[PDB]
């Protein structure tokens, strides 16, 4: 109300207004379904057009050989952070010799995001990141709020209608972690889910975008007729 | 750009079946002036890594330093950072590897000759050199200062090349650096009778031992050697 | 007063927003992707008859194989246009060879969000980026002041903007010529224009993979428009 | 190296030999010392290889950026003198070049010499590298404004062979360019070996050598 | 550094700080531009509110940029003397650089660029000044004449006249100028820009100002007595 | 943040004027009226002094009349303090030209200095605008005599005659009505003082209420030299065109 | 005074095919008089069916190949995924080097491929970015021994067609990789006989449009 | 963190007036009397030691400021601004002018220099005005005696005798009454001490008055012997005992 003008600004019941209407950005986005099993993790992602002369726009980006992942919000924001990311994941390398921990990665997110919050003059990030990988402690799935908070999770969902396939996941949690050495099975877990949030709209070729990451498989991205196999 | 004050010689190392060894005397050399006698050269990162330095005595306390720091920095928010996400022999020298030749980049160098000896989570062996050029090199046997003159010819004998590590036991191995050092204390006019060794195995784990001495060495002839040519008496 | 950079309660840039309201106010401009190339076609709308309608860049070379379409804010659209030609010519030095539209666009597009208390303000000015390589072929695409692109195979912005969409929503079609295309974008700007449609108050281009980017010449519009006119009281 | 040009009625002639060296080690003996800034203009290479590349590569950037800003091709004195003022700056710092900016602008044929000691001059007739003292000889000799083609073509290519016969560190195969006001004509690679032995016999010239 | 965003987007799509800014174009002085067949004129409109005024020294309306382009121009003094003086360092930076002088279009497109920097750069003000930019390019005879304003939009111009009352004398010279047959001679040309003037003016007598561009910079600004012949026999003519 | 506080000083009104640059102007109406007229053979400045009390020592005292160089002076209305930062930017200026050309300032390019200086802080910085409208009065060999003003917008303009500060209106009319072409440096003295002593706020014109000064090139021979009077001089000359 | 400079001996060859295209170096390492290691590769797999090797001073060369493999990693990423030319990738490798033109990598540079058309490429670098294409050439300790014996079995170069005596050349007949390699392996076999900075080992690393082979033989090692 | 306020706090209203000077000027008002007056032979200035507490020794702080020694000041207003712009001035007075001319500045510079300081925090980004006016009385060779009154606006006006702060309109109405051009410096501390016990209501003595004077050279004070032409300083600060004495002849 009177709180809600910048950052750097508390409201009487400590809460932080610019955060919370960043976050609101997130829920107007497109629905996208993160899940994992211990040998493979898997992206969903329901990507969104203009309109029928329009193309889809691209909910998936590749970070490094073995990490990446899905937004919903601002894309620009995501297109930072990737790049963010990116730097990170091969500053390890370069220097180190190292593949990023996925649970570093979302720390470093963390804190860039963070900065954001309590400064005056800049704004915090419009977007939320479902962040994949595979790294030495196996498959990994984090969650990415632009208020800082990063999550380790075996499955989640963020975007609009997002709770429907979080539902689905919380009953389904038993069932797809054990579904190991089959990439094809565990998408379909993956689509399964995203499916419990459309309304009027279906999955269709050029609708839908699928990433995977795992134990002998590196971070690709799959579109157009590479995912009319799934629908 | 500077110039080496206080110095320490050669590192020897090589490669065996199961781990690697590494060796390095206790002295730190003062120009001629054997100065210091009691200094480690050898520094051990975690449990299955000895990083072995020659050169400048005072950027060695600095790596030495660099690496106690980035044990600890390794350790935050961490949970496997005394397992899986552990410090690996590959990651401790390729860091040094970027310091070493960003340091001679700015015509700043750490003046000193590196040996990075370890096993690594597969099990597989790591020994690869660094200097102040930032040049590395990777061999069955490496050796700084006088130790690539004098102690590879000898390592070389037992592991001439890659298919003769598996061939090689670790009391063979360690017989052949205590030989070598044996040599350099004979050969080099800056070493030291008192030397440390380590060896790091893939079952037995990093085993560091201190306080050796050079033992069975050959002085009796030197009684009938009499003058310097013609010289009877 | 309030930030540059401030979330409203519905999770959008305010200045963003705003921005997007000076671009429909903006002089209308439509572009037609197809598979013999990519049509630009702009309405010019001088305020006076004495205004030298000639000197009303609206159509604009990025590259041989690039071209740009602008309505809004014109005036903002300059340094974007700069920055475009030294990006495109700057990785013509670094790779030896064509750059690709989309990471044009891109380029472009990092721009937008460049803004805060960097400039001072969005870009008041939205952009069609028309262009050919040869790994995605013939493109268009739709760079907004978000720094979101869209890539189209039809597109209209500019005050007509959602009454020429709905129009190439009905017309466009996979199999469409060039000369079709370029018939339809002339159509199209004479439906939504305030003033009647001519050679001097209009403005067509092209780009195809042969002869790169084209701005046409007076005579060769004009010729266009005596053809549409006869096809449409064809029946 | 070995490199020239001249204006005359028809345009502009570009020459350059093809030897790169290393000390007395020849390095390389099929190189490209003439630059292809745009279609209307042309550079040469004489002196540090990868200077005189890498500046004028980027002075063909500034070219075509110049092009698209001013909807107008750049003239041969603009062009040439971005050049001169961009290694003007690393004056004194260890750069070599010596290069010859030639094209055809709204002023005619234009010609350029410009060096990393900071020299811009524009001349009817130029050669520059070790070789340039021998070619010189058969230039000016030879040169007139009212030269065919044909004529000046081979005045070019021969004066390329006499440095290349005498110069150690020129030789190799001769590169040849025509400038016209519709654009450069490029008029082949020639080899050294055979030119030289061609001319010998069809000329008469090089008596003293024995073939 | 003050960095505060003064020019800035309101919800209705403007940029209330640039509309401003041509508000104060509208308040200041009458400036006007004519081109012939071989020659442009620039007109400028002197406020007879200022009198015990020293012409001789009192800053010239019309600048000359180079040898071969002037500028005039409508709004806030101060502002226009900061542009002037850009524009004036450019053409010589021009001149040093790629040994030609400016063409007109580009000294316009500079002066334009600058005027855009101000409304989107933090902690500055638009310029409150619309320019008049008349010339002939290096090695032409085809006049040129441009209009500039705060926003930095530009463009060429047959006849255009900017400041205060310009929408009376646009309205004159819209159905005056003939495209097909401009003013032919220098003569039928400032007859044309003084006329235009004196629907609006007040006074013929020291109001108004005229100064003839022709080409190979041949500029020259008429004197008063040279003017007052003009608005003799413009107003003799009009008793009819 | 600080924004809360910022009173925006480098903007546009609604009717496109600028706020402070007005506000600034309206300062400067009650500052001390300043004249400067402008003859054929010299320069007048005259300027009054706000309403002083007998305890000011005025023989030391100097708030209206400046000099900048030798050859030029200035009349000050509004902020003395303000004034003077300007002042030593000027007479830095001065010198600067002198080092480089090794002549002399013209008299117009040390004014559009000072009024492009006052023009930026209406246009950026954020600052407050000088409070300051300037006479100034000088010589050079190109022109000759000359008279300017500048204002807190930085516009200058030049003059035969002109008053600033309070009461400009009425200073003016009565300066158009009786000034002549043809005048000289006596005449414009009179004309200087009498129009003080018609708009003036106070009672009665007195010496120790006035600064004055001239440029003449009543200097022996060719050459121009500038007097500040002295208070002894100023009321001499009140005595001699009959005003006491 | 500190040298910043050091020379770890080595030397390399790149022959270019009609569809395919080699990049061979020995695999020694050196200091002086020192071997510093008998097994060191020189010539690495970049991606995008491009081989590179940087020749000479070997912390100059890890830091430029190190730099050029993550270039062909952020052409991916800011290009969707779009291969990157042989063409391309030595205009790239120009700017990686004259970046340092006031403190250059003390390395000659050699990388192989194809061309756009499938046909085998051979791109040359001097140390500041000087680069040409080329059928063959040998770059490094040895490139002197080397070279005109590439000229003479290669380009038949100073060879023409008994009976004709010297009026007509020897044709310009391409070679195949079996061919080629013969004549790599007798490259270094003559080059280490002569010179003492080659030995040990030489690997080989062949490029098609199936991918890139390596092929490793052992040298003499005194 | 950084200083963001880069944009002017003192801005002109719509009536022409510099709000924040006038403010300054109103804290100026309420601040405790001082005065200053000049006398043929020697300059003189007063002012009473407000104390806070009985408890606080009131000799530790001081009102009255040596800035060089030929220069002193006294002021109105606000204490710790007074006290960091004598700090300031005397800083100004090396670097600006001693360090440059090897002598110490004369009175009408280092009051320009004063006055420019308290100038440009009335214009400056994110400052207010000093909240003081300062008289600051000297001597120096070309100018004879003199005294200045400087205002928060930076403004600087030379009396011959004034009063600024709490009593100042009836102060300076006791001086225009007292004060001629043929004054000895003993007549004008006399002068002094009768106008500054109508403005003061407690206790009047040494120990509640602070006085300095601008007078003859003072070579007992100069610390060194053996260079004739540095005879000492001009400043001196009058004693309790001193002042008390001329208490009895008042
Ligand atoms: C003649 C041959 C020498 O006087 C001529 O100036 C050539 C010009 C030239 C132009 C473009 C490309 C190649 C050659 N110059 C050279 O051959 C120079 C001479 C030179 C040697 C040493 C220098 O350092 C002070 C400066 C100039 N040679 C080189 O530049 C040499 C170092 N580089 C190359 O030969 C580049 N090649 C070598 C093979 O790999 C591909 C690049
Ligand atoms: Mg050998």
């Amino acid at each position: 109300n009177n709180y809600d003008g910048d950052t750097v600004t508390f409201s009487p019941t400590g809460r932080l207004f610019q955060v919370e209407y960043a976050l609101e950005a997130i829920k107007q986005g497109s629905v996208t379904v993160g899940l994992r099993s211990n040998t493979h993790a898997v992206l969903v992602a329901l990507k969104r057009n203009a309109d029928e002369l329009s193309s889809y726009q691209k909910k998936i980006i590749k970070c490094d050989e073995h990490m990446g992942l899905s937004l919903a919000g601002l894309a620009p924001d995501a297109r930072v952070l990737s790049n963010y990311l990116r730097q990170q994941c091969n500053y390890s390398s370069l220097v180190f010799n190292r593949k990023l921990a996925v649970e570093r990665a979302g720390h470093l997110l963390c804190d860039k995001a963070q900065k954001n919050t309590q400064s005056y003059g800049g704004r915090p990030y419009g977007v939320g990141l479902l962040i994949i990988g595979y790294d030495k402690s196996g498959a990994h799935l984090l969650e990415f709020q632009p208020s800082g908070n990063v999550t380790e999770l075996y499955g989640t969902a963020i975007g609009a209608r997002s709770q429907g396939a979080k539902t689905y996941l919380e009953r389904t949690l038993d069932t797809f972690i054990k579904i190991d050495g089959n990439p094809d099975e565990l998408i379909k877990a993956g689509v399964e889910a995203i499916s419990q949030s459309l309304r009027d709209e279906s999955l269709t070729v050029d609708n839908l975008s699928i990433a995977i990451v795992g134990k002998d498989t590196p971070f690709t991205i799959y579109d157009g007729e590479a995912v009319a196999k799934y629908i | 750009t500077q110039q080496p004050i206080v110095t320490g010689t050669s590192v020897i190392s090589m490669k065996y079946d199961n781990g690697v060894i590494i060796a390095a005397d206790n002295l730190g050399s003062y120009g001629s002036l054997l100065r210091f006698n009691g200094v480690e050269r050898l520094i051990p990162v975690g449990d299955n890594t000895v990083v072995g330095i020659s050169g400048d005595i005072s950027d060695m306390q600095h790596i030495e330093r660099l690496l106690k720091d980035l044990v600890t920095e390794n350790a935050y928010d961490n949970p496997l950072a005394d397992a899986e996400e552990a410090l690996e022999p590959s990651y401790i020298f390729e860091y040094l590897a970027t310091v070493m030749y960003q340091r001679r980049s700015k015509m700043n160098p750490l003046w000193n000759a590196i040996i990075v000896a370890g096993v690594q989570s597969n099990g597989d062996q790591f020994l690869r050199y660094v200097n102040l050029l930032g040049v590395t090199y990777s061999s069955p046997t490496l050796a700084t200062g006088f130790g690539a003159h004098m102690a590879n010819p000898l390592l070389r004998k037992v592991v001439d090349r890659e298919s003769d590590i598996p061939k090689t036991t670790v009391q063979v191995a360690e017989e052949a650096i205590v030989n070598a050092m044996r040599v350099l204390y004979y050969r080099d006019a800056r070493s030291s009778r008192n030397f440390s060794l380590a060896i790091i195995d893939k079952n037995t784990g990093l085993t560091f031992k201190k306080n050796l001495q050079v033992e069975n060495m050959k002085w009796d002839f030197a009684k009938d050697i009499k003058g310097y040519g013609t010289q009877k008496i | 007063d309030r930030g540059v950079s401030t979330f409203s309660p519905e999770g959008r840039l305010f200045q963003v927003e705003y921005s997007l309201e000076a671009i429909k106010l903006g002089s209308t401009a439509i572009g037609i992707a197809t598979k013999e190339g990519v049509v630009l076609g702009v309405e010019k709308r001088a305020t006076s008859p004495l205004l030298e309608s000639d000197s009303i860049e609206k159509i604009v070379e990025i590259d041989r194989h690039i071209g740009c379409a602008m309505s809004g804010l014109t005036a903002d659209a300059r340094s974007m246009i700069e920055h475009a030609r030294t990006a495109a010519v700057t990785h013509n030095l670094y790779y030896d060879e064509d750059i690709n539209v989309e990471s044009l666009t891109q380029s472009v597009c990092d721009l937008a969000l460049r803004f805060g208390e960097l400039m001072s303000r969005p870009f008041g000015v939205a952009l069609l980026i028309a262009g050919h390589d040869a790994d995605d072929g013939y493109q268009l695409f739709h760079a907004e002041p978000s720094g979101t692109f869209y890539r189209y195979n039809a597109k209209a912005i500019g005050s007509g903007s959602e009454g020429a969409q709905a129009e190439l929503l009905n017309e466009w079609h996979s199999s469409l010529t060039l000369k079709e295309a370029e018939l339809l974008v002339l159509k199209i700007l004479k439906q939504v224009m305030e003033e009647k449609l001519d050679e001097n108050n209009a403005q067509l281009s092209c780009i195809t993979k042969q002869d790169g980017f084209k701005i046409y010449d007076n005579e060769k519009t004009a010729e266009l428009i005596k053809e549409l006119k006869e096809k449409e009281a064809a029946e | 190296t070995t490199t020239l040009a001249f204006k005359f009625r028809h345009g502009v002639i570009v020459a350059a030999d093809s030897r790169a060296t290393a000390g007395a080690y020849i390095a390389s003996q099929t190189v490209k010392k003439v630059i292809e800034i745009n279609p209307y203009l042309l550079g040469t290479m004489a002196g540090g290889a990868a200077d005189c590349s890498f500046w004028e590569r980027l002075l063909a950037r500034q070219c075509r950026i110049y092009e698209l800003r001013n909807k107008e091709r750049i003239s041969v004195a603009a062009a040439s003198k971005l050049l001169a003022n961009m290694v003007y700056q690393y004056k004194g710092m260890g750069l070599s070049m010596g290069t010859m900016i030639c094209g055809w602008d709204k002023r005619g044929p234009g010609l350029y010499y410009v060096d990393s000691e900071g020299n811009r001059i524009s001349g009817a007739t130029f050669s520059v590298g070790s070789g340039s003292v021998y070619a010189y000889g058969v230039l000016d000799s030879n040169y007139k404004w009212d030269l065919s083609v044909e004529d000046a073509l081979y005045l070019g290519k021969r004066s390329i062979l006499a440095a290349a016969h005498r110069d150690a560190y020129s030789g190799g195969s001769v590169n040849l360019y025509h400038v016209t006001e519709d654009g450069w004509i490029y008029h082949g690679n020639h080899d050294v070996g055979e030119l030289f032995w061609k001319v010998k016999e069809e000329e008469g010239s090089f008596n003293n050598v024995i073939g | 550094g003050y960095d505060r965003a003064l020019s800035i987007f309101s919800p209705d799509g403007h940029i209330f700080q640039v509309e401003y800014a041509l508000e104060a174009v509208k308040r200041g002085t009458c400036a006007v531009g004519v081109k012939g067949k071989n020659c442009v004129v620039l007109g400028c409109e002197r406020r007879s509110t200022l009198k015990l005024q020293d012409t001789r020294i009192t800053p010239s309306k019309v600048s000359k940029i180079d040898s071969h382009v002037v500028l005039s121009f409508s709004g806030l003094n101060a502002d226009s003397r900061i542009l002037i003086e850009k524009a004036r360092v450019e053409a010589q930076s021009h001149r040093l650089t790629l040994e030609d002088p400016v063409t007109v279009e580009y000294l316009t497109r500079y002066v334009a660029g600058v005027q855009q920097r101000y409304t989107q750069s933090g902690g500055v003000r638009p310029f409150g000044v619309s320019t008049l930019i008349a010339g002939f390019d290096p090695r032409d005879d085809e006049p040129k004449l441009y209009q500039t304003e705060p926003s930095g939009i530009y463009s060429s111009w047959s006849a255009q006249t900017i400041g205060r009352n310009s929408k009376t004398v646009r309205e004159f010279l819209e159905k005056n100028y003939d495209r097909k047959e401009p003013p032919a001679t220098v003569e039928e040309c400032v007859k044309l820009t003084v006329r235009s003037l004196l629907e609006v003016v007040q006074t013929g007598a020291k109001n108004i100002e005229i100064t003839v561009v022709k080409p190979d910079s041949d500029i020259v600004a008429l004197s008063s007595e040279e003017i007052n012949q003009y608005v003799t026999q413009i107003e003799q003519e009009k008793q009819e | 943040g600080s924004r809360r506080y910022d009173s925006r000083t480098t903007i546009f009104s609604p009717e496109g004027r600028l706020y402070q640059v007005e506000y600034a102007l309206e300062s400067i109406s009650h500052a001390g009226t300043a004249i400067g007229i402008m003859a054929s053979d010299g320069i007048v400045l005259a300027a009054e002094r706000k309403v002083t009390s007998t305890l000011l020592e005025q023989d030391t005292s100097t708030e209206k009349l400046y000099k900048l160089n030798d050859k030029i002076a200035v009349a000050v209305a509004g902020l003395t303090a303000d004034a003077e930062i300007l002042i030593n930017t000027a007479r830095i200026h001065a010198q600067n030209y002198l080092k480089t050309y090794n002549e002399d300032i013209p008299v117009e390019i040390l004014v559009r200095r000072l009024s492009d200086i006052k023009q930026g802080y209406t246009q950026h910085g954020g600052l407050r605008p000088f409070g300051v409208s300037f006479i100034y009065a000088g010589y050079d060999d190109r022109y000759g005599y000359q008279l300017y003003t500048s204002n807190p917008s930085g516009n200058y303009t030049g003059w035969k005659a002109i008053s600033v500060g309070a009461n400009t209106s009425a200073a003016q009319t009565l300066l158009q009505m009786d000034y002549k072409d043809d005048m000289k440096v006596d005449d414009a003295i009179e004309l200087a003082l009498k129009t003080l002593s018609k708009t003036t706020d106070s009672s009665a014109l007195t010496y120790d209420r006035l600064e004055f000064a001239t440029i003449r090139k009543g200097a022996n021979d060719g050459e121009v030299y500038q007097k500040i009077f002295k208070p002894q001089e100023i009321k001499d000359i009140l005595v001699k065109t009959g005003i006491t | 005074q500190f040298n910043p400079y050091g020379d770890n001996g080595g030397t390399i060859l790149g022959i270019a095919g009609e569809d395919f295209a080699v990049l061979a170096g020995d695999t020694r390492n050196i200091t002086d008089y020192s071997i510093n290691s008998r097994y060191e590769p020189k010539v690495f797999d970049c991606g995008d069916n491009i081989v590179m090797s940087a020749n000479g001073f070997a912390a100059d060369g890890d830091a430029l190949v190190k730099r050029f493999k993550n270039s062909v990693k952020w052409y991916h990423f800011d290009h969707n995924d779009k291969k990157l030319s042989i063409n391309s990738a030595a205009r790239n490798i120009q700017h990686l080097l004259y970046s340092r033109r006031f403190f250059p990598y003390y390395v000659y540079n050699i990388i192989a491929g194809l061309d756009e058309d499938g046909k085998g490429a051979v791109y040359s670098f001097d140390p500041v970015g000087s680069y040409q294409r080329e059928q063959c050439r040998a770059g490094g300790a040895a490139a002197s021994l080397i070279m005109p014996f590439l000229d003479n079995q290669v380009n038949f170069k100073n060879q023409y067609e008994p009976g004709t005596n010297g009026k007509v050349k020897k044709p310009l007949k391409y070679l195949s990789v079996e061919e080629v390699i013969k004549l790599v392996r007798d490259s270094f076999t003559s080059a280490t006989e002569r010179h003492i900075q080659v030995g040990d080992g030489l690997e080989i690393l062949i490029v098609t449009k199936d991918g890139v082979r390596k092929e490793f033989y052992e040298l003499k090692r005194d | 963190m950084t200083d963001r306020y880069s944009f002017s706090l003192t801005t002109f209203s719509p009536s022409g007036k510099l709000g924040q000077i006038d403010y300054a000027l109103t804290a100026v008002k309420q601040g405790v009397t001082s005065l200053g007056i000049k006398a043929t032979n020697g300059v003189v200035i007063a002012t009473e030691k407000k104390s806070s507490s009985p408890l606080a020794m009131s000799e530790t702080l001081s009102k009255v400021s040596l800035l060089t020694p030929d220069i002193g000041a006294v002021y109105s207003g606000m204490g710790p601004d007074y006290r960091v712009l004598v700090d300031k001035s005397r800083k100004v007075a090396h670097t600006s002018y001693k360090r440059i001319y090897g002598e110490y500045p004369p009175t009408k510079l280092l009051v320009s220099e004063v006055a420019k300081i308290m100038q440009e925090a009335t214009q400056s980004g994110g400052v207010r005005p000093f909240g003081v006016s300062l008289l600051i009385a000297g001597h120096d060779e070309f100018n004879g005696f003199s005294l200045y009154q400087v205002d928060p606006s930076g403004s600087y006006f030379p009396w011959k005798a004034t009063a600024i702060g709490k009593g100042s309109v009836a102060a300076k109405t006791f001086l225009e009454k007292r004060w001629n051009d043929e004054l000895e410096l003993e007549d004008a501390i006399h002068i002094a001490l009768l106008t500054l016990k109508e403005s003061v209501e407690g206790e009047f003595n040494g120990d509640t008055i602070e006085l300095a004077i601008i007078g003859d050279e003072n070579p007992d004070l100069l610390g060194y012997t053996g260079i004739p032409t540095d005879k000492g300083p001009r400043f001196r600060k009058l004693t309790s005992q001193e002042i008390n004495d001329r208490l009895e002849a008042l």
